[PDB]
């Protein structure tokens, strides 16, 4: 039953009594349910370290993973360039998908077409879906550029993307020198980050390869910046913010920040902003390229330092106050640009933040995880502030990227009791807070599930999800965030120093209860 | 007028290619059409695959099972929970719904294969949750390609483990759209699940058995509809999917008629029913009051005069609340034009709900329908309206600046298209985390949600006050 | 006792199984305590609508105020310009506590002085007391002006602050033309407001009552900017940002974004920015002057209008949409500068926030106080997100300003089931968020003391707070927010939308319970 | 130290116009200095007013009252919950502590009174308040101005209610500091409620029956102190004003000792109950385990050899727990030099806690103290460590660049200023929203504060690293 004046959704409206009896009918008739008895008693086994041993012992089953596909992180790649169509070459439910996951965390259009290959071209291959596949997206989205990414259909059945982009402007199906970046990424291997990768050293190559006789390390006195995988609109933002303060002359190569924000004004913009074709061609005669995200840019470092000679510095991520000085300092030795009177107050501006939420930041636990280099700039920044990462996941990370974090825990105090954790996932993560419990998660959307499972526990074994990371789904706007430079760690002291204060409110709530220490000022 | 969208229908093609233009011709129509073929290659087809069609929809709702997404780990990371099927059960323990349980394939597994893994695996399910009641195993693209034998490994772990292990082969290659995972699902149920109790003479039966056939229960749309089919004396032996457990699966065979809701993804297995075990259905709609109150009594007809009695019980207990809906809402939604595109029932489905809040259905498609649908759509749309089948990306923002409709409902990689555009638009397949919309307590909350996005104050904010 | 590896504090210290014990001892021996069942009784008493009743019978008795004093507001004032030093002329107790008070929200040094006011200057007045003050204050923090006020005692004994500055300068205690603005601030009429603006007009007429007949109004080309008592650094911020992105020529008229943000580097810094004495003096010369909190700013309305003859635009306080355009439209012609390419994107990309979050904020009912033209601002965006701003409370708010309200909450569908209520404080509020509870408050932190009594009573009933207003004490950071512009509205979208999916999530975390709804994607 | 100290001294004070270098050169002393006079005009004393001292917090910890702040609305709002007394009650029903009741004087009432509107309010809080088991009317600077006699109010409504509402003095223009409003807050107790009980004889009294005098629980202290005499066999029946009720104060003529842990704002009526009731008192220091183990001992030896037994168990028990604290703690705040600055008690009290932890005072002082307390402080002391009475805000910024401490502990308006200088800096007022600080317990919280902001990571990144 409904009463008009207060309609209720779902929540609450399966509560309502003749419900909860049809429910209660239903289980007791045909569900054959195990007793909650039982139910209760495996509960309770899957918080122990007994089940915690079996769980990590695992080798085939993978359950609830913190990383995607590799053509994800190609089409996200591929939307930084000016009037770009991203083509995923094999079948299209892998497209749909693409769209939709950045569709949810950006709450924005994300265009990608598809060349639909099904069960025939599996036999005789996808040459002909490549043919008309470009000249259809060209003729019918009119993009500048196409660029070309696989799924593992198309990967397992070993289509040469080269020949067939080859064969398809020999045949007139699209123009000889349209542009048609191509890059072979399956899904079987590393995970979207790669994808990016992949991606990005496969535009770099279309358009510098065969170009490089008359190019000249510095004549264009420009710093070229390869972001990442980067699913926040303010890392973008503040990277070209800082450059442009100190008077640096830079290219943003992949910027998706104009197409993941167009205004709605009356009209849909499918294409907007990017790095253009010529930026990419005049890119080898910058100075010198920073990878912003080095752990995940390998292939295009070796084909930045290989084919454009730039020897490209030894900088971590820009995240923290330490990486945030090192990226500034390294950049004013190239460009010769003074880091100016602004950066040096934002600088002061986020130490003074940090003495003054010190002694509520100090020795809290958490549990993270993420991408590689996003996690260990996390980390990084929580040891700067006293807190301790008791358990870093990254579940596509390796053993080079683990030695490295290692490393950087050896060197503080507040590293002590942290464990970095490579090929597990967010069932691994799951016993690791019941276990060994942290205060806070800060991690993605998924990471609710397991703040769900430690309430039922109990509500003294709760570890509540702090949400920073990709996908972040069931929140609205956070992807308009910051994590990088002095700004993103401004933004993220002040989300963990108030998570701290409003779980220490809900817990100082109760009347005559807990409540002598529910104080106004903190 | 019917000349105008014939117009706008060839306007709009001339973009294309001879190849794609001819085939799109096809393909869109003025109530004629076809169905269930190719996409053309680089057009944007809003269509997913057959895994999503058996993962996705069909098996990933059974509760008490565990479905492994067998293949890379794109596949089911991004379907995980992204389909609002809901269920009453503890995750992680005996329910497991909205988790993602992969074979994360590597390289070696492509080159050497996947079996000898999948059989670990299942031992690994078996260890860390024991209380699971089956195991499917959703192929994605490569196992077909590689060659595994998914069958073999689940028949003779099945045997080893005594416990149901359905082996799916719903590669993503395989048909042409989400569609054909819809019937390779019902087949896997047909061969591997259905029968398990065809022998078993224990299940005390009653005259008024029936089970809900092809309801997901999104937003808790099948708790909606049930409600009131037990309210009209009925028991309903089994749910499909939404809300779904394995037993009650096993016990349809012994219900008296199936209720069929969705028609294109459970027809097969209606069919399959039917024929082996001489159970007849029905197809049904409770979309809006109009509708169930149509479907209330066709049921109620199928059984005798106390069932029939308590249907107009039924119909005259909820009277005064739908009215209360309408007189509240259709003011507000009066006259307004709506164009829809889902994916196989719901573009034909709900056109009956809009129209008793006043609204016009200017234009409706399907992304997969096959041409059955489509002959149940003509008698459900207006004269002269626009119809299209698997319309591309480029076509529906082009019929929708010419159409200029009020409202629009489709998915979420339509979504903020429209809202740019300045459209109203409402999600209708996760019904923008509202629901449900079943039955007369769905009514009422698809009426809020049509008139609080329709008549939201945003939508007059479009323009800058110095841009005229 | 303790365990030295796990420290307690007093939560949960005392919740000790002995302390506990100790506790219900010193209660039962002593307290002679009311019995809990009567306690629960009055409680229950004190939720119902006859309590209210009462309750809104008070003339006498306020509880719970949602407004501080004159010389609160004269000295935030003052400390917006170049080099100033706030000196409060009555008792020193008061400036002790107005300086706590902006430490605590600022975190941040608050320099300002008193005079010493004592008993004997009851009877024999304060004038040796500004003489010395004026004196030591000038030679020992050597500022470049001294900006003064008074305290109730200074006031009800009636000094002359005039003839007291007058007389220092004549005695030689300080320079005869060391800068010396002044400003009566009665803490017994008005609020903290009030303050702002005396001191405000006292300073604009100290550098330009006697120059007048050397200006033209126009000359500078500039358009002066009256902030208004604003205790965001991002709303000083976003006013000269989005000005410079107009390429309109400014002053912002007490400036004090420097002073109360300056950088921890090793030294500490007692003045900071702030509007320079050259440009109060060179205000008469702008084309015109913009109040943005003009409800709080008639007096200086009336100075700047009779005076320098500016012809003072009709605006709102540019928050939400509307007011935000209003304000940019009426800069654009006062200065003939075109609205940017940027701003139009800006607005756009709010728009397009709107449209993503309305499903989630539509029809959302809100309990909320304030300042004057905060309160308004709030209610005017609120409406315009499709949200109904049921219980308007401004302590401090008059009848003009409440008929001004009423009538923009009936220009709306989403104002019908609002009142606004002025001189009415937190207690009242308390009693209103019970008898017709709201989903959420927007408010200060004494707030979080009304959404500890609505959790008493139940879960179901508790009115969660969104902490947006002054002073905000329980939480760090938050005073480098923004709440103007579209800049500010975005935050407050944000920060709405997201209080609505935390509490769905809290509701429908219950495994087995609620969690049919917890959603990933919302 | 001494003659560079004496140096230090005379530089900073040459920045003063002459009269007021002539009296702060009185204020500042090498442990010889006078206390408890008026502050100079102009220099930003840190000084707090008789309101403060009267409302802020003597009466304001009386959880089971209601004090209004009577007067305009200023001072009611900035002493809202400023201080953390803490209590255990049901706020708004039958405890008020955190709440702002206020008269919100208006321009009508300067100009006819208050009078009337005070009588009025009055009845107000009893139809809202029921549960409430008494009044004060804290006046604020215009009451006294104005001519209002609040006395023929209180005893007037008082009668007319049979309730006890105590009209209080406390107008911030009277005295010098918050001092003088602890006295007048004793003075007030005194006479309209301490001798309410003084012919019922039904109150049945032991042996060992104390009072807590001068602890006002900031964070739970006077918790952290009653657990440890209660252990030893005691029983407080009161504790005064932290966490106090009413009945426990009226009670209070009936213990056989008081207890004084601050001297500075009870020594007052802690006198008046041995001159009137004939009840002993004795200071003691629960400040880290030598002080707390010096007075326990201290106390039972006031008994008999029962309580003198109990103290040795209960010092024998806590043994472990804070050794095992400065085991931890002491190796790394071992030699670290603090510069204190707070009201008229913890300057000189908190001093051996510091030592317990390895750490040297080198430099204290107070906003409020007389000539007895800085007696007191000469002892606790080392020689050539400065002193300094109500202290300028040039002069405190002055004396810590030329010490350059490890650590400054003072209050919420000097905090900020010496963390952008980069000294490490703990709030010795409210703990920083921390504590309790007070016996065994509270070192352990008190040394893990000190440790994680002296040895915190943000304060060695003060300057970028290219300047
Ligand atoms: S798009 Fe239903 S045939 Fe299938 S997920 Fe939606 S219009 Fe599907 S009604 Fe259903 S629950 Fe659906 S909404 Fe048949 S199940 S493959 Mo996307
Ligand atoms: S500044 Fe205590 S004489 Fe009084 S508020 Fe702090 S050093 Fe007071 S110990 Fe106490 S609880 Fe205090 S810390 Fe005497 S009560 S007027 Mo500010
Ligand atoms: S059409 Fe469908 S969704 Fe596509 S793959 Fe095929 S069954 Fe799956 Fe999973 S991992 Fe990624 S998304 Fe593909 S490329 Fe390899
Ligand atoms: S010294 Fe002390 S705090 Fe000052 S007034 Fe006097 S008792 Fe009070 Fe309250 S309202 Fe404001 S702060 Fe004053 S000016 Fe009038
Ligand atoms: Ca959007
Ligand atoms: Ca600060």
């Amino acid at each position: 039953s409904q009463q008009v004046d207060k309609i209720k959704a779902s929540y609450p409206l399966f509560l309502d009594q003749d419900y909860k009896d049809m429910l209660a009918k239903k289980r007791d008739g045909f569900e054959e349910k195990y007793p909650q008895d039982k139910i209760d008693e495996v509960f309770q086994w899957t918080t122990t370290k007994e089940y915690q041993e079996l769980n990590f012992q695992r080798e085939a089953l993978t359950v609830n993973p913190a990383k995607a596909c590799q053509p994800l992180g190609a089409v996200l790649c591929a939307l930084g360039f000016e009037k770009t169509m991203p083509y995923v070459h094999g079948s299209q439910g892998c497209v749909a998908y693409f769209r939709s996951y950045f569709n949810r965390h950006f709450r924005e259009p994300v265009s990608c077409v598809s060349d639909s290959m099904t069960e025939d071209a599996a036999v005789f291959g996808g040459q002909q879906n490549m043919k008309d596949g470009l000249q259809n997206c060209k003729a019918t989205y009119k993009p500048d550029m196409i660029a070309v990414s696989t799924t593992c259909m198309a990967e397992v059945i070993g289509d040469d993307l080269n020949a067939f982009i080859n064969n398809s402007k020999k045949e007139g199906f699209i123009p000889d020198e349209f542009p048609v970046p191509f890059a072979h990424t399956p899904s079987f291997v590393g995970s979207h980050v790669t994808g990016w990768d992949n991606m990005f050293e496969g535009i770099a190559r279309y358009f510098t390869l065969k170009s490089m006789d008359d190019k000249v390390v510095g004549s264009n006195k420009k710093i070229n910046i390869v972001p990442g995988f980067e699913t926040y609109l303010g890392n973008f933002r503040v990277i070209k913010r800082m450059l442009s303060e100190m008077g640096v002359g830079y290219s943003l190569l992949s910027d998706p920040e104009e197409v993941l924000d167009t205004p709605a004004d009356g009209q849909f913009r499918m294409y907007a902003g990017g790095t253009t074709q010529e930026e990419m061609k005049d890119a080898p005669n910058a100075l010198n390229t920073v990878l912003l995200q080095p752990w995940h840019l390998e292939k295009t470092k070796k084909f930045v330092e290989g084919t454009w000679k730039h020897e490209v510095p030894k900088l971590n991520i820009p995240m923290g106050l330490d990486w945030t000085d090192e990226f500034l300092m390294k950049v004013s030795e190239i460009s010769g640009q003074p880091i100016p009177a602004s950066l040096t107050k934002e600088r002061g501006r986020l130490v003074d933040m940090m003495t003054d939420s010190h002694t509520w930041l100090h020795g809290k636990r958490f549990a993270l995880w993420g991408d590689p280099d996003f996690v260990m700039g996390l980390v990084k920044f929580l040891l700067e502030l006293g807190c301790e990462p008791v358990h870093i996941l990254c579940h596509n990370g390796n053993k080079r990227w683990k030695k490295a974090v290692d490393a950087i825990l050896a060197a503080s105090p507040y590293g002590k009791n942290a464990t970095v954790y490579i090929g597990k996932d967010l069932w691994h993560l799951r016993s690791l807070v019941f276990t060994d419990k942290p205060d806070f998660m800060i991690g993605n959307s998924y990471g609710k599930f397991i703040q769900r499972d430690t309430l039922h526990k109990g509500k003294e074994f709760e570890v509540p999800l702090i949400r920073i990371g990709f996908p972040i789904f069931d929140r609205h706007h956070l992807h308009r965030s910051t994590t990088l430079g002095y700004e993103g760690a401004m933004q993220i002291l002040t989300t963990l120093v108030n998570s701290i204060l409003e779980r220490l409110d809900e817990e100082t709530r109760g009347m005559q209860a807990t409540d002598y220490n529910h104080d106004l000022v903190r | 007028s019917r000349e105008e969208v014939e117009s706008l229908i060839q306007e709009v093609l001339e973009v294309y290619p001879e190849k794609a233009r001819k085939d799109r011709n096809k393909h869109l129509a003025v109530n004629c059409i076809i169905s269930n073929k190719k996409s053309q290659p680089g057009l944007m087809t809003i269509r997913g695959c057959a895994y999503a069609g058996s993962k996705g929809v069909v098996w990933g709702p059974i509760k008490d099972m565990i479905h492994i997404s067998h293949g890379p780990v794109g596949c089911g990371q991004y379907s995980r929970a992204g389909r609002r099927n809901y269920y009453i059960g503890t995750t992680g323990v005996n329910a497991f719904v909205t988790m993602n349980f992969t074979s994360d394939f590597q390289e070696k597994d492509i080159v050497f294969g996947g079996d000898k893994k999948l059989a670990k695996l299942i031992d690994e399910v078996e260890t860390l949750f024991p209380l699971n009641k089956g195991i499917s195993v959703q192929s994605e693209c490569p196992i077909g390609l590689i060659g595994d034998d998914i069958e073999s490994v689940s028949k003779v772990k099945g045997a080893e483990l005594s416990k149901t292990i359905v082996p799916v082969r719903c590669e993503g290659f395989r048909g042409v759209s989400q569609s054909l995972g819809h019937h390779i699902a019902n087949d896997a149920v047909r061969d591997w699940v259905l029968g398990k109790r065809d022998e078993d003479t224990t299940f005390a039966s009653t005259p008024y058995d029936v089970a809900i056939i092809g309801d997901y229960n999104i937003g808790g749309d099948a708790w909606s509809s049930r409600i009131l089919l037990e309210e009209m004396g009925l028991r309903c032996v089994a749910q499909w999917s939404g809300d779904g457990s394995i037993s009650e699966i096993e016990l349809t065979p012994k219900v008296k008629l199936n209720l069929v809701h969705c028609y294109r993804s459970m027809n097969y297995i209606s069919r399959h029913m039917e024929e082996k075990y001489g159970i007849p259905w029905m197809e049904y709609n409770f979309f809006g009051p109009t509708k169930t109150i149509e479907s209330l009594r066709a049921i109620a007809a199928k059984f005798d005069e106390s069932i029939q009695k308590k249907c107009e019980e039924v119909i005259a207990k909820y009277k005064p609340e739908w009215e209360a809906v309408v007189a509240k809402y259709r003011p507000r939604l009066e006259g307004k034009r709506v164009m829809l595109y889902i994916g196989g029932l719901r573009p034909r489905h709900v056109i009956g709900a809009y129209e008793d809040l006043g609204m016009e259905v200017v234009g409706t498609g399907y992304e997969f329908a096959h041409n059955d649908d489509y002959d149940r759509t003509m008698k459900e749309m207006g004269d002269s309206t626009l119809l299209y089948d698997d319309v591309t990306g480029y076509e529906f923002e082009e019929f929708v600046k010419r159409i200029k409709p009020d409202l629009i409902g489709s998915g979420i990689k339509e979504k903020f298209i429209f809202q740019k555009m300045g459209i109203p638009f409402r999600e209708m397949h996760s019904w923008d985390y509202s629901g449900p919309y079943h039955g007369f307590d769905g009514f009422a909350i698809f009426a809020r949600d049509m008139d609080m996005t329709l008549n939201n104050p945003c939508w007059k904010k479009l323009q800058a006050p110095w841009e005229a």
